[PDB]
DNA sequence: CAATATCCACCTGCAGATTCTACCAAAAGTGTATTTGGAAACTGCTCCATCAAAAGGCATGTTCAGCTGAATTCAGCTGAACATGCCTTTTGATGGAGCAGTTTCCAAATACACTTTTGGTAGAATCTGCAGGTGGATATTGAT
DNA sequence: ATCAATATCCACCTGCAGATTCTACCAAAAGTGTATTTGGAAACTGCTCCATCAAAAGGCATGTTCAGCTGAATTCAGCTGAACATGCCTTTTGATGGAGCAGTTTCCAAATACACTTTTGGTAGAATCTGCAGGTGGATATTGAT
């Protein structure tokens, strides 16, 4: 990856988690959710991965596949349509 | 060199005696052939269970109906138990 | 005016909006650094299938569209209109994800 | 011999009796599988396939479409109680959320 | 003569019934309940003694894990009664409805 | 029959769960809920029982019902 | 010379095997899987038992009952959250009791 | 004709709290467990075997299927005792 | 401060339940043989990992004024705490037997091992539903 | 109560990416003859499960008060939502290597088969006990007031 992945959860900008939240429903956000956000996803997202690399390391692959990630889900309770099958 | 299967080809048939002159994108038989396998699979594994709980080593035409009673809910269960029911028996017509 | 709306009125408009269509609402390549980010944590050097990153994002966006309603009904069931930490809070815990 | 006719055929199923009759045995379900399994199972299976369907065909018409997408895959399952309660927790690609704002947020 | 203040008793019901294990439905009515909802199920039913055990402990436990929840609720809005509100709004975030 | 939970009972049951001011229309709005998980998990388990062909819904059906129902239960098979 | 003692553990090696065997899972099963399965279901056993003493003891008491596994686990955030979904009969649930709720 | 762990679980009760005993519920409580989670993890197995087009559940598969249901510590302390006992068996 | 009730360690006892102790139909374990993954190793052949511009969508900031959220009184009812008042759940066993479970057999199923016929999947042509794009109407909104 | 000042709508158009159509090769479903193995008939069988019948305190069901709780209704500072500037950074293409991914040979290390032998593990019966089940007696909080 070259140049050093570093605080890229901070990419997750305010008005894409605004954004979010209204096809979510919500009127009006107070000002701490955004960060607040980052934190419930990055939790989400470190887990579906780690259980996707799981499977990566199980079949000996250098590489992340689409199923991989679509059992990751699976197993989480998340199931996903339109990867997998 | 590399054959990948799907119900796509089935899924389509039954989308023109639905609706004739509709069509379906990629990404929704996408949907469609997870949806198909999501279900088989629930059923299929229910079954499986309800052989296992019963010591028996065979799934029936009659474990997969209470796989599906067990899995479907109300309305659905009652229209594929039918469904279900009847085609077998045509099959069994020789 | 200069012409100015009243403030919600963007707020329902953008609901509306954002509820009638279906693309993800985060960027691509930011999301694609933060998952390698991630990633690269767990595993190093791990090459990612394209799809992958696509149907981390389709799950990830899904979820959160999800937690922000659970998140608006505790904000309205405490007489509020607008989401605070302390409602997604409840949310997750009840939901199980952390209590 | 007699000029076969696929199992399917014979039960009058759009669905591959054929198929699911093979991934019930290569899926470990069971020691053995039985003969009017797959047939049952593939008629399930092609009826619910044959209901989403209903539903979502309908659902393009709606908006003026003769080509059905996840959109209305998503529309047909959240709108139909059963459907949805089905696949309650599956999560449907490129496939949006029913548009609803709750009322206390609405003006006066 | 001598009266507890509102609340100070049934703190004294909290801590007493959550040290405690055993069930707090009356069995009899249970069962009977039970049964009673069966024959919606099918007719001349025989319930295994303990089945009836098992689904009491099934019950019970459930219940006491939606008040906790049907509790949170009621405290996240600034109360300390519950209401069939929280009870529901438990149940709608838990996926139940 | 439902009444056969006693209102005392619905309040033993909230105190372990840690409730201390209870509404009174709760009780009612709790026979409700009770109702529906008997229903749906004795639903599951009588479908068991007559699988087996057996017209006794014994300890293990509960059991399995309450697994599927996601209720899984340690203690009784 | 049971296989049990040879991987020098207490469960059943061998019924571990079988009971793969015989559970459909796959066609054919590796030799040492009921090894390494049965030390697996030997740890997680010990581990619980571990706790479940101290939980009874606790108490003056010496057997072990429901009360202190229910105390073992939800005392415990990794075995709460493997058993995140498991609910154990006569166990009761954990002295606890919201501060918001405790006198003036 | 009954089968049940109900002996393991209590030799093995022993080795940590040899004076100590067990409830009959709580000895049944202890096998509903160990089934609960031989269950699971012959599943995750049977699934992750199956997923790679593998005819036969290993130790492999047992090993990164425990690696999926047992939470951070709880994970690597299972596979320790796991690989432990394992290199025992193979190693005479 | 002290009167009330509520509680918590300190104590002995029998027995409803552990624990061993004593033997046996079932698996475990032991060869010897039989059949088979799937772990090596090479090769194309895809996708995946960059990179290199162009712009122009969108973030990021910076006001600025609207009304949420949080604070604060009041008191009209809820529901807790406390007694009376019986009505049922809750033990205690006993029959009577509907019933889950066990075997003997075996016709009717599914297993297999080849040998034959297709019903699909992969690509390569032909299409042909719409994303954009633009522009006249309604349809709101929010000042005066 | 009207007027701007903006969306929010809907109808046309029109090339092209994405959808059908149009063919050719094969892994696979059939179509046969053999192979083996379910699980039901029925014939019994202790095992609980379902009734009654008879008791007793042990809860459960009403009434009394009113202690604070839950809801209104005001306020007001101050946290956003709503608008522009400003000019990063994310698309959008679209060429290019090359890790890997997947086929495409075989080749032992292993797993499965069947056939006997050897031991458990399990099912009642024999000795043990860990804890209820009551009994006290200091304390331990509650709670009403010079
Ligand atoms: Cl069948
Ligand atoms: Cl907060
Ligand atoms: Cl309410
Ligand atoms: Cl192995
Ligand atoms: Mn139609
Ligand atoms: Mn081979
Ligand atoms: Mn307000
Ligand atoms: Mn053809
Ligand atoms: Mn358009
Ligand atoms: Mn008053
Ligand atoms: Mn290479
Ligand atoms: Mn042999
Ligand atoms: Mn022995
Ligand atoms: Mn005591």
């Amino acid at each position: 990856h070259r140049k050093v992945l570093r605080d890229n959860i901070q990419g997750i900008t305010k008005p894409a988690i605004r954004r979010l939240a209204r096809r979510g429903g919500v009127k009006r956000i107070s000002g701490l959710i955004y960060e607040e956000t980052r934190g419930v996803l990055k939790v989400f997202l470190e887990n579906v991965i780690r259980d996707a690399v799981t499977y990566t390391e199980h079949a000996k692959r250098k590489t992340v596949t689409a199923m991989d990630v679509v059992y990751a889900l699976k197993r989480q309770g998340r199931t996903l349509y339109g990867f997998g099958g | 060199r590399s054959r990948k299967e799907s119900y796509s080809i089935y899924v389509y048939k039954v989308l023109k005696q639905v609706h004739p002159d509709t069509g379906i994108s990629s990404k929704a038989m996408g949907i469609m052939n997870s949806f198909v396998n999501d279900i088989f699979e629930r059923i299929a594994g229910e079954a499986s269970r309800l052989a296992h709980y019963n010591k028996r080593s065979t799934i029936t035409s009659r474990e997969i109906q209470t796989a599906v009673r067990l899995l479907l809910p109300g309305e659905l269960a009652k229209h594929a138990v039918s469904e279900g029911t009847k085609a077998v028996t045509k099959y069994t017509s020789a | 005016k200069p012409h100015r709306y009243r403030p919600g009125t963007v707020a329902l408009r953008e609901i509306r909006r954002y509820q009638k269509s279906t693309e993800l609402l985060i960027r691509q390549l930011p999301f694609q650094r933060l998952v390698r980010e991630i990633a690269q944590d767990f595993k190093t050097d791990l090459r990612f299938q394209s799809s992958a990153v696509m149907a981390l994002q389709e799950a990830c966006e899904a979820y959160l569209v999800g937690l922000f309603e659970d998140t608006n009904l505790c904000a309205i069931h405490a007489k509020r209109v607008t989401i605070m930490p302390k409602d997604i809070q409840l949310a997750r815990r009840i939901r199980g994800e952390r209590a | 011999r007699a000029k076969a006719k696929t199992r399917s055929s014979r039960a009058g199923l759009q669905f591959p009796v054929g198929r699911v009759h093979r991934l019930l045995r290569k899926g470990n379900y069971s020691e053995r599988v039985g003969a009017g399994a797959p047939v049952y199972l593939a008629a399930v299976l092609e009826y619910l396939t044959a209901e989403i369907l209903e539903l979502a065909g309908n659902a393009a018409r709606d908006n003026k479409k003769t080509r059905i997408i996840p959109r209305h895959l998503q529309l047909a399952i959240r709108n139909d109680e059963e459907l949805n309660k089905l696949l309650g927790r599956v999560t449907i690609a490129q496939g949006g959320v029913l548009p609803n704002i709750q009322a206390v947020l609405l003006p006066k």
